[PDB]
DNA sequence: GGTACAACTTGACGACATAGCGTGA
DNA sequence: ACGGAGTCGCGACTCCGTTATCACGCTATGTCGTCAAGTTGTACC
């Protein structure tokens, strides 16, 4: 599809040793501002297609990866640098801020 | 009569300088002032009011001034001061037993007391509500050192004498003439004819109400009580709290192993509303949204205004405008209710009893109740329980604040104070260390916790040996005193009936309960009117079952019915109703005992407790009282070095360590001839029984 | 351009007030 | 004073009900006061 959903050992032989820019998104069923932030992302998947790698991440039905890197808050979106932790934005963004979010990491 | 009041540097355990004492007598109208160094002709001045027969008054007395001047005559000059009880006025006392009911009178006055005063009945506290406050001696001197600038320390101002403590004193001394003047404008509890402050001992201990003097010899048999103690087992605390400690371990291992961890959303602020109007949605849990960020920082460069160079980069990770979720990883903490109610909707099981809270009932009824497909979490919810119940041990015997090895004393004895009134039903209440919170013999462990209290503990003094311990407790006490109050409409038929064997076993063979507590705790919810659920909860069945029940025993004794509706139009004047309130007039707000207080009463269905439980709680009182008094004029000695010393008196039940077993024998004996004594004395239309059992220790004296 | 400054904000910490629930009689 | 329920001749008309009780302790959890420290607009030389 346009946004790939992933799992820990997914995301582990897939998202660390990758080699590309990936964006996780962390989010949960009972909030709330990832349904608000969710077709954003759809549109960014059709906007920047073919530059970088855009994913979500559920953190109930995965209990593995997101104890691992410690969030405090949700929604948060991680850019990978090959795989590893380059710079990231706690809350739930606009489609213009997350434009510039992109444009200032490239 | 004079009124004196002291002034020691510590408590009880610690007592070692006398500061200052102030004498007002009414023969003269005078203060008498003295010095740290008039301790002897303080002493004396109290041995010339004791030989002219007069009456001391003091206020909490009996607890500390007295026990703290014989300390002091004892460690200072070596001289036998012991003053008499029948010379000696507590002004606590009559306080509590006259101004019973201070809870429901405060309000309305607090506009007087500083607000940390509501329901308080220390000497401070008058002095507020009497208007006759001038400073506070602590207060004062926490503003000398604030005033010189070195650290406030809480026991600096009980070391030095100066002339604020003796200003503090004579306050102290004049607030208490002003509240013995207050209590003695009383007409019921004291006839106003004669002038007591102007009367000998005897005229004044028989020319008042019989309270009095029952709550006088209370109070000094307490305090008797409180300077002897009640013994210890340090070792065997200690490998119990061991033992517990590894199985909690071990508990707390299997339920991480058997549940998992998840997110809690606590930490929200701010509110959320609709993206596409802005109205509030009560449907999400709290989250939060900051209000200062972005991407780019303020430019400093020419560039960075002119746009060619890039700014830095967001680094607080935080935008203003972006609502978030702040939360936290939570481990599975089985000690949490609401961890456990989440892990059972997450198990599969819907709760149907609720709170009025919205959160459901968390119970061992509804523990048990729980049913689920999963075989492990269904045979880890025992682990639950036990885990909650061991949780509860290790909080009341040693992690808990209110721990007994933070009480015990280097002595290995427990020093735990008892309030002789307490509640306003008339029994008695326990302090810090609470002896009624003690489990009994089936729980479990709790057979080894009442094994670590025994009379064997303590050696004797000289010869070396472990004491015997005797308990002595009634049995069908309020049942007895119900048939004494009915047997005016039953003709005594129910108080000849509840002699023929034991009636809580008689009442489990005619209800067919499975033990003879739970006959007690059912025969006691139908005496003081359950509901039906309560009822059914009770017996472990329906409220059709609880109907039945009630239906059966109601008409098996009609009386109780009779009883009820002649208390209802005694004392009840009219009963009016609100939707979710209950307006009921009264105009007679007490109900006269058996020695004639004015017992307050809360509720229109509690006031046979307020009855019953008064007349209950006066047999207890008179009847250890008379003991004590039989026992002491039989040629017995009361303390350590003597024969014998009481050390529980928590409920209708007396804990004596005596010497010898034929000790033991004459205290049961000497108390079966007191509580019969009582009941020819109070008119009781039936017969009293005790029953003595000889221990080493509680898990055969109980 | 520069430079002090002052309320705002973020995060942490401690005292405090309920909440069912558990012991006893 | 409206829900539970006994009843009039199964729907509705109409009659009854409505607390277990005093004590203390406790771990969980939400509220709010207090504080350390940047910070970001900002006013003027
Ligand atoms: C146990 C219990 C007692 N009480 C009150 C009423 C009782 O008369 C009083 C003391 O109860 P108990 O002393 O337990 O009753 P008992 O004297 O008939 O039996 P035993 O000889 O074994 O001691 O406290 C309750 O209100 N609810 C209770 O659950
Ligand atoms: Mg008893």
């Amino acid at each position: 599809d346009k946004i790939i959903h992933l799992t820990d050992d997914s995301f582990d032989t897939d998202v660390l040793k990758a080699d590309g820019a990936i964006l996780v998104d962390f989010w949960a069923e009972w909030c709330g501002p990832c349904k608000m932030i969710a077709p954003i992302l759809d549109e960014i998947a059709d906007e920047y297609q073919g530059k970088l790698t855009v994913a979500k991440l559920n953190i109930d039905q995965n209990p593995g990866t997101a104890p691992k890197y410690g969030i405090r808050g949700i929604p948060t979106l991680l850019l990978f640098k090959n795989g590893e932790v380059a710079a990231t934005k706690v809350g739930a963004l606009s489609k213009g801020q997350l434009k510039e979010f992109l444009d200032a990491n490239l | 009569m004079i009124v004196s009041d002291i002034e020691a540097n510590a408590l009880l355990e610690s007592v070692t300088k006398f500061h200052c004492g102030v004498i007002y007598d009414y023969s003269t109208a005078e203060y008498v002032s003295y010095r740290p160094s008039d301790f002897g002709a303080y002493l004396d001045a109290l041995e010339a009011e004791v030989a002219r027969g007069g009456l001391i008054v003091f206020h909490n007395g009996h607890k500390y001034d007295v026990p703290a001047l014989t300390k002091l005559a004892k460690l200072q000059l070596n001289r036998e001061f012991h003053l008499p009880r029948e010379n000696c006025i507590d002004t606590l006392v009559l306080s509590r037993l006259i101004h019973s009911n201070l809870k429901d009178t405060d309000m309305g006055l607090l506009r007087k007391l500083p607000g940390k005063r509501f329901g308080s009945h220390a000497l401070e506290a008058w002095g507020y509500r009497l208007g006759e406050m001038k400073g506070e001696y602590k207060d004062d001197f926490k503003r000398m050192l604030e005033e010189q600038g070195e650290e406030y320390v809480d026991g600096m101002e009980w070391w030095n004498f100066n002339e604020e403590m003796m200003d503090y004193n004579v306050q102290d001394v004049v607030v208490t003439k002003a509240l013995l003047e207050k209590l003695l404008s009383d007409k019921h509890y004291f006839p106003p004819e004669i002038d007591f402050t102007d009367v000998g001992y005897t005229t004044f201990w028989s020319e008042s109400l019989e309270a009095v003097d029952i709550e006088h010899r209370a109070a000094w048999l307490l305090a008797k009580q409180e300077r002897n103690g009640f013994p210890f087992d340090t070792k065997a605390i200690e490998e119990l709290y061991v033992e517990l400690a590894a199985r909690r371990s071990e508990l707390l291992r299997k339920l991480t192993e058997t549940f998992g961890s998840w997110y809690q959303p606590k930490g929200g602020t701010e509110m959320f509303c609709h993206p596409r109007t802005g109205k509030p949605l009560p449907k999400y849990p709290r989250i939060k949204t900051p209000k200062v960020g972005g991407i780019f920082k303020k430019p400093k460069n020419k560039a960075q205004r002119e746009g060619r160079e890039p700014c830095e980069l967001d680094t607080r990770e935080y935008v203003a405008g972006a609502p978030y979720t702040p939360v936290e990883h939570v481990v599975f903490n089985p000690s949490s209710r609401d961890h456990i109610q989440k892990k059972l909707q997450e198990a599969g099981w819907v709760p149907t009893k609720y709170t009025d809270k919205g959160a459901p009932v968390v119970d061992d009824e509804v523990l048990e109740g729980v049913r689920v497909d999963d075989p492990e979490k269904q045979a880890a919810i025992d682990l639950i329980k036990e885990y909650l119940m061991i949780q509860k041990r290790i909080g009341q015997s040693a992690e808990g604040d209110k721990a007994w090895l933070r009480y015990v004393a280097e002595d290995g004895k427990i020093h735990g104070s008892v309030n002789p009134n307490g509640a306003v039903t008339g029994r008695a209440t326990h302090a810090f260390p609470n002896l009624a919170q003690i489990p009994g013999v089936r729980s479990p462990y709790g057979e080894q916790c009442r094994a670590a209290f025994g009379a064997e503990h303590h050696l004797d003094g000289i010869t070396g040996k472990p004491w015997v311990q005797a308990g002595i407790d009634a049995s069908g006490l309020e049942l007895r005193c119900l048939a004494h109050f009915m047997a005016r409409f039953d003709n005594g038929e129910y108080a000849h009936e509840i002699l023929n064997g034991d009636i809580h076993t008689k009442n489990q063979i005619a209800a067919e309960l499975p033990t003879r507590d739970n006959a007690k705790t059912f025969i006691y919810g139908f005496l003081y009117g359950a509901g039906d659920e309560k009822i059914g909860q009770i017996v472990g069945a329906g409220k059709e079952r609880g109907k039945e029940l009630k239906k059966k025993f109601l008409e098996n004794t009609p009386a109780i019915a009779a009883l009820r509706e002649s208390i209802q139009q005694t004392l009840v004047e009219s009963s009016q109703w609100v939707a979710g309130e209950q307006q009921v007039k009264w105009k007679r707000r007490w109900i006269k005992g058996l020695d004639g207080r004015k017992v307050h009463v809360r509720s229109p269905h509690a006031a046979l407790n307020t009855l019953l439980q008064s007349a209950g709680a006066l047999i207890c009182k008179l009847w250890i009282i008379k003991t004590e008094e039989m026992l002491v004029e039989k040629g017995l000695k009361h303390g350590w070095d003597g024969d014998f010393a009481y050390m529980a008196w928590v409920h209708d039940e007396i804990q004596v360590g005596c010497r010898t077993e034929e000790i033991a024998q004459v205290v049961i004996e000497t108390a079966q001839e007191a509580m019969r004594w009582v009941g020819d004395h109070w008119n009781f239309r039936c017969l009293l029984d005790t029953e003595g059992k000889m221990g080493p220790n509680w898990a055969i004296c109980h």
